């Protein structure tokens, strides 16, 4: 049940987008948003 | 992700106010 | 029952994510919550319409001054939807309720109406926002 | 853009002298006066207060939310 959450441009705040749906924020209005970091096991090694 | 609550917030009253 | 009533319960958490959608007059009216009063006693209202309140106060992260005009038998007042809990329907609550219904000769809806409707935000929950609704959210 | 944690020739750690080092510089201590005030004998070590520039400044002032 993951609903493809995103990161607004400049509100900085978190926006639920799922398909077929236009890519605005839900305050203000903007067309400029990021994406998350994965959840995935990021592990460097400090070399 | 329907209502994540664990209870709440303290949720206040009315006749509190 | 206690149990099937606390199917069409909306708790504090849902309402967040309806603060601005249309159509916010027919979904929810019908549905019951555990308003506060205020101790630890509850009253569970009778959603009858929606209200705007010229208070505005701040809810978590979002911020709403939209009132609820609920009803329990024949004591009406205006609420707020910053009281509503997050519990579900005692047994003692649901008897003072079933009691208070009784008294006031208000009909108790019928088992399939809660059937019928419990349906409703479930259907509006995954609501396409492909029509012009998001420009009067964020206006 | 931040100063480094080791001098790149030497190894003596710098990285925990850059803010002494301006807090000398401001009060009344010069460059020269400094460096050797700090422990810094090696030239290859004294490159890393003189030469390095602070650009991390220039990158906080993009600060993502408020
Ligand atoms: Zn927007
Ligand atoms: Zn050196």
């Amino acid at each position: 049940q993951q609903p493809m959450i995103y990161i607004c441009g400049e509100c900085h705040t978190e926006n639920e987008i799922k398909s077929r749906d236009p890519i605005r924020c839900r305050e203000c209005g903007y067309r400029i948003m990021y994406k998350k970091r994965t959840k995935r096991l990021v592990v460097f090694d400090a070399r | 992700t329907s209502t994540y609550g664990r209870y709440g917030s303290q949720t206040p009253m009315y006749g509190s106010g | 029952l206690p149990e099937e009533l606390n199917r069409v319960r909306l708790s504090r958490h849902k309402l967040e994510r309806w603060c601005h959608m249309p159509f916010f007059a027919k979904t929810v009216t019908g549905c019951f919550v555990r308003i506060g009063i205020g101790k630890p006693v509850y009253r569970v209202a009778e959603i009858t319409g929606v209200v705007e309140t010229a208070k505005v106060y701040q809810l978590g992260g979002t911020r709403t001054n939209k009132g609820l005009q609920l009803r329990h038998g024949n004591d009406q007042r205006v609420f707020r939807l910053e009281f509503v809990s997050n519990q579900e329907f005692t047994e003692s609550e649901f008897m003072k309720w079933k009691e208070a219904m009784f008294s006031a000769g208000m009909q108790l809806p019928t088992l399939d109406e809660i059937n019928k409707k419990e349906l409703s935000i479930k259907e509006a929950l995954n609501y396409k926002f492909n029509d012009q609704d998001i420009e009067e959210i964020v206006k | 853009m931040i100063i480094p944690v080791r001098c790149f020739t030497c190894g003596k750690i710098v990285g925990n002298k850059w803010e002494a080092y301006l807090g000398l510089l401001q009060a009344e201590y010069t460059e020269g006066d400094a460096l050797d005030a700090l422990g810094l004998k090696r030239y290859c070590c004294r490159r890393m207060l003189l030469a390095h520039v602070d650009l991390i400044e220039k990158l906080l002032n993009y600060a993502p939310l408020e």
